[PDB]
Formats: C-alpha cells, structure tokens, sequence
C-alpha cells in the first residue's frame, strides 16, 4: 500500500498522564512578579507542564498545516478520555482548552482506582483505527479499484515512568494491542487496520532529580510498531524537546529574520533592531540550524507583481514575544517585506517575502537567478507592433468591467437554471467581443461618446426597460446628428453622405450581433433600422 | 537552456570513413550537426540560452550561456585549438555552468557530442535535465568496445532522462544531418498555442515549451500539458492576485501562420507588424491597468497572463501556469466559483472604485491572529501580569480591558491547571489596592478587591468561578461625578 498526505502525520495521538503523581512540582521557579516584598515565586505541576508543551506542539501544527493534519489528544488516569475527534472541525485550540480545563488538574489526595497510563495507550491504538474524514473520502473515491490508502499514525505519549523495565512493558502493551485490534479493523468495515505506528515515549521528571528512565533510540518493536523514549526534565527541557518533535514529525525548518529596526512610539532612544524566529515547511529553503533572512527596509515603489516559486504558511515561534507581535501585526496590516539572502559576494540576494493574505501569512520563495525570459522581444519588431492605434485604454475599461469576483456557492440560479460563475465570466467575455474593433481607425462608432448608452448595454443578455429607452436615445440623437450634419470620427489615423451611412452600417452591425439575446434587442434593431438613413 | 559538451581528443580526428566515402573528420560532422542545430535554434527557438563547453584531457567553457547563435557557430572552426584549463569531469563542469546561471529549478538540455572512445559523482543532475548523447561513431563501431553499454550508462544513471542517438549505417553526413533532425524534433519544436479572449485571438507560441506535470504517480499519474486554446476567462488585479506561487514563467508571443499552418525574411515581419494582434493589445491594457488575465490551461487548471513589473526592463506579454486543481489560491477562492461582477447582487469594487472582494480570509485564524495565551518562558508570563497590572492602576477608566486581560489569564490557567498562578495575581491585585495613591478614583479599590477574591475562589477549584464559562463581571457601584517600556513596538521606518 501507499501513503500520500495519509502518512504519519495526518494522524497524531497525544496520551497525556492525568494519574495522581502527576500533580507533582517541576520545581523549575517561576518569577510572576518584577519588581516591597514580592511575592512567592510559584512552579507548575507536572502535568501542567506536559499540556503546555503539547499545546504549543498543535499550535504551530495548526498553523503550517490548517487543513488534513489532525489530532485526538486523550488524557489517561482511571479511564481514557478523548478530548477531541478526528474532524477538521474538531482541530481548534480553543475547545481543546475548555476540554483540558474540564479534566483539571490531577487530584493528590486521590486514590483512583486501577489508573495507569495504559488506559489511554490502548485508547490511542483504538482511534488510529477510525477512519478520518479525509481518509473516508479517499476510500470511497479510490473505490474497490484501490482502498488500500495507507492509514499510518503516531502516538505521543508524555508520563512519569517508574523505570526503564516499566517503560518497556508499556511498549509491548502498545504492541500487542495492535495486533489484537488490528484483526478487529480487518473484519471491520468502518475501521482501518494500522499499517504503521510511531510510538514516542517522553518521560518527564522535576529538576533536580536524575531520571529513572534513560533515552533508547528508535527500535522497530514490530512491522507496524517503531518506538523510541526520551528522558527530560519538565518545564523548559520538556517544551525544548517537543518543539525538536514538532520540526521532524513535520518536515519544518527555522528561518530567524535578522535586523528588523523596531522602537517604541512612546519613547526616543527606543530605536532597535530586533530578530525573530519563523517555522514553516522545509520546502521553502530549498532553492538555497536556524536559515538566517536580513530584513529589507521596505521601500514604497516596489514591485507590485513578484515571480513566486512557493509559498508556505508560517507559525512564529515566540508568538507573543513583543518583536514577533511586531513583524506579525505589520503584515497583518496589509505591509510585505522582502528578505536578503546574506551573501559577501556583493550583489544583494532578495530570496523571500513574508505577505499575509486575508490574516495567513506566508513566506514565498522569490527568483534570486537570472531569468531565462530575460531582454524578451520589442513588441514593435513583432506581429502588429508597427500599428499605431491601439484601442488600449478602450480595452482597459474592458478588463476593470470584466473583473471577478467570488461567489459562495458552487452554482448559482439564473433562469432557474444552475450555472458555474467562471462559466458565466466566460460566456460574457464572448458576448463583449463579438464586436470589438481592436484599433481607432477602424471603427467610428467606438469613437462616439454618442453611442456609449447603447453600445455598453446592447451586449446584454436581456435590456432593463430603461436599457431600450436609453438604446432608442442614441438612435434618435445620431439621426440629430445626421440632420445638423455633424462631423463624424472615421479620420486618418469620406463625404459626410458617406460617413454616415458608414456610422450607421456599423451601428447596425453591432445590433445584429446581439439581436438573438432577447426580444428587447430585436426591437432596438427595428428601432435603428426605421431611423437611419438607408441608400 | 542548452550546454553543448563537444569532445576534442585525438580520437574525433579519425575519418568517417576508411574507404573514403566522404572526407570528413568525425570533428567535422559533429560541427556540421551542430550547425543544423545552432541553425534551426537561431529561427525557430531564437530566445533559448546554449552554452558550448569542449574537453579533451581538460574542459573549458567556450561559449557562455548565449542566444547568439552566430558566436556559437563561428566557435565550431575554432574549438579544437581553444586552451582548456579546468581538470575536473567536464560533467561537473556543466553542474557548476548551469547552476551558476539559472539556479538548480530550470530545466537545462545537456547535449553531448562524442564518438564514445574508451565526492559526489555529477549524474544525475542536480536540475532537471535530459542527456542527449550523439554518437559520433556507428553502432556497429559502439557495439565492437562495450563503448556503447557505456553510454547507455549514463542515461541510466541521469535516471533514464535523456537519450542516445546513434546510427546504425554509413557515418556521413546525411545520417548525422538526420540525427541531429530526430534530436530537434524531440527536444527543440516550439509550443504553438491560440490566445483567446471571447472572440478576439492570436496564434501565439508559449516559451519555453511547458513541461508535461504530473500530480501525483499515485493518485493522478496521467501527465499534464496545457490546452493549445489558452482561453482568458477575466481578470484580476495585480493586488488582488499578491504575487501567487506558480509552476513556471513563460513569453507568451504572437507568430504569423499561413494557410498550411506555416510560421512565415527581411520582408514577412514588416507586412506582419502592419496587422493588429490582439498579444499588443491585451499586453499593453494589462501594463497600463495593472492587471492579470485568468487563463483555462484544462479543466481545473489555471494560469494567468501578464506584463513585466519592473518599469525599468523591456516588457511583453508572460504567462505563469498556477498548481493544478481547483483552488490553487485560498485568497481567491475556488476558480470555478469566480464569477462575472453582472451577476453579483452589489458591486464587490465598489460604487467608486475603491473595495475589493479579495482576500478571501480563512474560515479560522490563526494563532498570530488571535489572542493565544503561551507561558513556556517566563517573559510571556510576566508580559500577561504587567498586561493586568497596567490596566489594574488605571481604574476605573480601563475596567473592560482589566477584566478582559483579567478573564483571559484565569482561563488559561484552568486549561493547563496552574492554579497557584490564580492564588499569585489575586495577592498582587490585592498588594495594588493597598498601594494605591489616595487621588485614586474610589472606584479602583472596590475593582481590584472584587478581582482579586474572585480570583482566589478560583483557585479553590471547588465549582466556585472555578468553571471555564464563568467570567469574572466587574462590580456594579454608583460612583456619580468626575506606557514606559513595555508598550508595544512598531516599525522603524527609519534608517
Ligand atoms: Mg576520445
């Protein structure tokens, strides 16, 4: 079988241990209070410690990767309990946090019967048998002419293991549980056998302890299970590791823009330069262990359209930090800004640019070689390019009144039929062109600031009753201008009789394009046809 | 782009021909073969970039990356007596040639002229590439060495991307002519397409040739190539589109055809530059409106059209093709739900010109856009308690902003169980009701006591303000009558 985005990554179980000892002191200091007496400096339990670290492990998930990577994350003490689902819908932070906050912290002076880590290992294997969302989809696409989408996982699990004997019967439970459940998913329908599983075991312990457990390397357990074991102290080690975890699991690497001049509004001095530190997918160094961008002080005639190779959304590391809310906000505010590529070879190197769109900032990976569409051809020395009357700025009205924009829904009713909008943007572009002269000299009514109100409305589709009347208008004003014998703009760019029989040659060869459209615009040719001057 | 790698031993001496059919050199059919090439290239694929590398015992660089295709081919008489200095495998010689230029994401054609005489290695190459290999022996002189097996290493090491081309016959020149035709055929025709907007057109070449894209060998496998009816659908301001990751760049440029589909001399591009063409045109508005036009490459496959952005360069009309599929863009949406502004209920542009129904924002934010609460280092901790503080003493003038702030940090301290951290906020509120100054509005101690007891029956846990929902509220008194340092930064846009 085959993994596609169905790797690894589209499933992570977190089985954080929610059992009594938890409740335990990191005994890592925290100073609430800067700058009388101050107060207490307090400490996080051990628990507290492992939700943090695995909730800044799914922030920065959730931000590279918003759409088919997902988490279930169980809490174990007495029995397993499983905050969240598999569905897009259910990957938010916030409700995972209301869920966390429900659980609450470990109770000390409990005695929950029969409580181990266990019950949520076994858990953790059950859910990587349900079958995602985007999982299901690709089954009933791939039909019985494929259904071997590979269905893969991982499991986090973050405890306090009493030993490195205890650490390895945890991995065997985990590994018989997946061959026991395994025969279930087979003869299961709505359940998917595990074709591989990745099992990370991080002991966490209070500083100033030595671990009882020691780190083991990966170790292939069976042919779906590998498993490996960490050994880290709470509080800064344990949030240092899983953000290690979080990089590999995901293929992300570190970019720091170097050189940001910040300062305070409220200050004088407070002028500063400032670095922050960017996590995106690895993809975007790799036309070039944190990748070091100077920033480029943004200069307000810049180049509009940049030639864009990828783009990959970001995830600050410190994202509270006071220079990261910086760069962030000015993105978010509309602002772009290029990064140099630090190179002494002189020529400055523009690599990337960081532009948020619509609140998701990307960094897109610019050109820093030369172009092979470099010094293209003149347009002059090629087809058309000695025609000196282009209808450009004609044709630009064209385009801004050909502009799209996005409709909700797939289809939308017209005559209470469903149409696709590109399809509709696509069949008005032809009504607009089936007469288009594209140069001045070859038109005389495309001149004729008289002729707007009927020309701009007659490649409709059908004519409001103000639409005829303002058609019928111009027709009644040319044959005023044919009686004053007013000059008409067929010139180099002959007989007046002549200009005008011309003007309305082509007024009705304009109508007669569209006359098929609706009834109204058969009327409108009547109309022009009773009013000209005919030979 | 094209590196020529023209071999110069001793061994290219020799005769096509012991019974002295013809008088040639192998040197010497090899440069007529390359003339053909060069030839062809300077009229019907005039704006690709060839580089002319020799070796022998040592390489050299000839030619750098040209488009004069006369400097190339006046460099044929002159290449057996041309100083090669460089000792590595002239193969390494092209990697570094091609990446120096173009970078390692274009795909370059390495073309190498021999008769075959028999750290990291250089196949495959770094970019993507085809080895064409024309052999200038026969096969049956390549098969009498294991010459050829050796050849036919090469393609296999460049991963089957490329191609030998020998000829199993008299080595002269017609059969070396013919050669060097099959490898323009398979490597250098032009893309011909026909640029469409409604009813107004122009047959176009698209260059350099697209690349044939496959999805995924899995899920999609069937290879890509763009319709040859390139149909605008409508367009997108350039500020609208935000400088959107695409597959590749290319001219797009118009070709006068005759009847027999035949790109027509001194005489031809004068009477062509007289009849208008719609490339022009569309070029020229696309320039002055700042604007993109959406193109249909297939069917849930976009690109768009457009002018060169650099003021200061030549421009012409360019294309880049999107990512196949059916949003490539979030910020616009899916393609297929772009529409025509007629049938919107509102002008999304605007009555005056000046909105925009672009970008289209996600359906959730992200962590950076939002409030999100981060206490791994103690600074993000000390930043929310100075955040609270701040606001705490400028009562009661900021009570919403006090009891958000304040609100904020007991839910997250419910979510991660750092209930000590209550019990620690509610003794430094209480500290600032003590400390107050006695010009305080009398407003701020009642807040601040009210604050600081409810936050301690919080860390009580004992289903008091203990649950998630229940927000601390302010007090409700009658009162009737009258940053340094750790503000926020901002840009300097100065220096
Ligand atoms: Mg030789």
């Amino acid at each position: 079988e085959f993994m596609k985005i169905f790797s690894e990554s589209h499933k992570t179980v977190f089985v954080v241990d929610h059992c009594p000892y938890m409740a335990e002191s990191c005994r890592q200091h925290v100073e609430f209070d800067m700058l009388i007496i101050p107060l207490a400096p307090i400490s996080k339990s051990l628990w507290t410690c492992s939700v943090e670290s695995s909730m800044e492990y799914c922030r920065i998930m959730y931000d590279i990767f918003p759409f088919k990577k997902l988490v279930n994350f169980i809490v174990s003490d007495s029995g397993a309990h499983v905050l969240n689902s598999w569905t897009q819908e259910d990957q938010n932070l916030q409700e995972l946090m209301a869920a966390l906050a429900a659980v609450g912290p470990p109770n000390p002076r409990a005695d929950p019967e029969c409580c181990s880590i266990l019950h949520g290992l076994v858990a953790a294997v059950e859910t990587l048998c349900k079958i995602t969302e985007y999982q299901h989809e690709a089954r009933t696409l791939l039909m019985e002419n494929a259904e071997r989408v590979g269905n893969r996982g991982r499991i986090i699990c973050i405890t306090n293991a009493k030993s490195d004997s205890h650490v390895r019967m945890l991995e065997d439970c985990v590994q018989e549980t997946i061959h026991e459940h395994n025969k279930l998913a087979a003869n299961s329908d709505h359940l998917m056998q595990i074709q591989k599983c990745e099992l990370v075991l991080i002991h966490t312990y209070p500083v100033g302890e030595d671990s009882l457990v020691s780190d083991r390397s990966k170790k292939e357990l069976s042919p779906v299970l590998t498993s490996e074991v960490h050994s880290v102290r709470a509080g800064r080690h344990l949030a240092t590791k899983l953000n290690i975890l979080v990089q590999q699991h995901f293929d992300l690497a570190s970019t720091t823009i170097t050189n940001i001049p910040m300062k305070e509004e409220q200050h004088a001095n407070t002028s500063a330069n400032y670095d922050v530190e960017l996590l995106h997918h690895k993809d975007a160094h790799v036309d070039f262990e944190t990748i070091t961008l100077k920033w480029c002080t943004p200069r307000t005639n810049n180049i509009e359209l940049h030639y864009c190779t990828g783009a990959y959304r970001i995830s600050p590391v410190d994202v509270n930090s006071r220079p990261s809310s910086c760069l962030t906000n000015f993105l978010l505010n509309g602002r772009s800004v290029l990064l140099e590529q630090p190179r002494k070879s002189g020529s400055k190197v523009i690599s990337h640019m960081l532009s948020s769109h619509g609140g998701e900032i990307f960094l897109h990976v610019l050109s820093s070689s030369r172009s092979i569409l470099e010094d293209p051809p003149s347009i002059s020395e090629g087809c058309g390019g000695r025609v000196t009357d282009y209808r450009i700025t004609d044709f630009g009205e064209f385009m801004r009144e050909n502009r799209l924009t996005p409709f909700l829904d797939p289809r939308y009713k017209i005559d209470g039929s469903l149409e696709v909008p590109l399809e509709r943007a696509k069949d008005q572009l032809e009504k607009h062109t089936r007469y288009w002269p594209m140069i001045i000299s070859q038109t005389t009514i495309f001149n004729m600031q008289a002729v707007v109100p009927l020309a701009s409305v007659i490649v409709k589709e059908s004519l409001t009753e103000e639409d005829v009347l303002n058609c019928q208008k111009t027709i009644y004003n040319l044959v005023d201008m044919e009686r004053k014998n007013d000059p008409l703009p067929i010139s180099t760019v002959p007989k007046r009789d002549e200009q005008y029989r011309i003007m309305w040659n082509e007024l009705e060869t304009l109508v007669r394009a569209h006359i098929n459209n609706s009834e109204k615009h058969q009327r409108v040719l009547e109309c022009l046809m009773a009013c000209r001057s005919k030979p | 782009p094209t590196v020529v790698v023209m071999d110069v031993s001793l061994s290219m001496t020799r005769p096509v021909s012991i019974e002295g059919s013809e008088e040639y050199q192998r040197k010497h059919l090899a440069a007529h073969g390359l003339t053909m090439l060069f030839e062809h290239m300077a009229t019907n694929y005039k704006l690709e970039f060839t580089a002319l590398v020799v070796f022998s015992s040592l390489w050299e660089l000839m030619v750098p990356f040209t488009r004069d295709y006369n400097t190339l081919q006046e460099a044929l008489s002159n290449m057996d007596d041309y100083d090669k200095t460089c000792l590595e495998s002239a193969l390494v010689g092209v990697c570094n040639i091609v990446q120096q230029e173009w970078g390692g994401a274009i795909p370059c054609q390495v073309v190498l002229v021999t008769d075959g005489c028999l750290n990291r290695f250089p196949l495959p190459f770094p970019f993507p590439s085809k080895l064409y290999i024309m052999c200038m022996a026969n096969l049956e002189e390549l098969q009498s060495t294991d010459s050829l097996e050796c050849l036919e290493r090469l393609i296999d090491l460049n991963n089957g991307e490329g191609q030998i081309f020998t000829i199993d016959g008299p080595l002269c020149l017609k059969n070396v002519q013919s050669m060097f035709g099959k490898l323009i055929d398979l490597a250098y025709t032009p893309f011909h397409a026909v640029l469409k907007c409604g009813h107004l057109t122009a047959d176009v070449q698209v260059f350099p040739r697209p690349e044939p894209f496959v999805v995924d060998e899995e899920i999609d496998p069937i290879p890509k190539v763009i319709n040859t009816d390139l149909e605008i659908v409508g367009f997108i301001d350039i500020a609208d589109i935000s400088s959107p990751p695409v597959l590749s760049r290319h001219l797009v440029l118009p070709i006068a055809l005759n009847k027999e589909g035949d790109e027509v001399e001194n005489s031809a591009n004068q009477i062509a530059g007289k009849i208008p063409n719609f490339c022009v045109l569309l070029h020229g508005s696309l320039k002055v409106e700042g604007m993109v036009a959406i193109v249909q490459l297939g069917p849930e496959w976009h690109g768009m059209l457009y002018s060169q952005a650099d003021s200061k360069k030549k421009s012409n009309l360019m294309m880049s093709l999107f990512e196949p599929g059916p949003e490539p863009l979030p910020w616009l949406g899916k393609m297929a739900q772009l529409g025509p502004i007629s049938d919107a209920k509102e002008n999304p542009y605007g009555e005056d010109d000046n909105k925009s129904p672009f970008p289209l924002q996600p359906k959730n934010k992200r962590s950076y856009a939002q409030n999100v609460t981060v206490w791994i280092k103690p600074s993000g901790l000390q930043t929310d308690v100075q955040k609270i503080l701040r606001n705490a003493r400028k009562l009661p003038e900021k009570t919403q902003t006090f009891y958000k702030e304040l609100n904020r940090l007991r839910k997250a301290a419910l979510a991660f169980g750092f209930l000590d951290l209550l019990k620690g906020v509610a003794d430094m509120l209480e500290r600032e009701c003590t400390l107050l100054p006695e010009t305080a509005h009398p407003d701020a101690a009642f807040q601040l006591t009210h604050a600081a007891q409810q936050l301690k029956l919080a860390s009580t846990g004992t289903s008091e303000y203990a649950a998630y929902d229940q927000n601390i509220t302010p007090l409700h008194t009658d009162f009737s009558g009258s940053d340094i340092g750790v503000g926020n930064l901002i840009i300097d846009l100065d220096a």
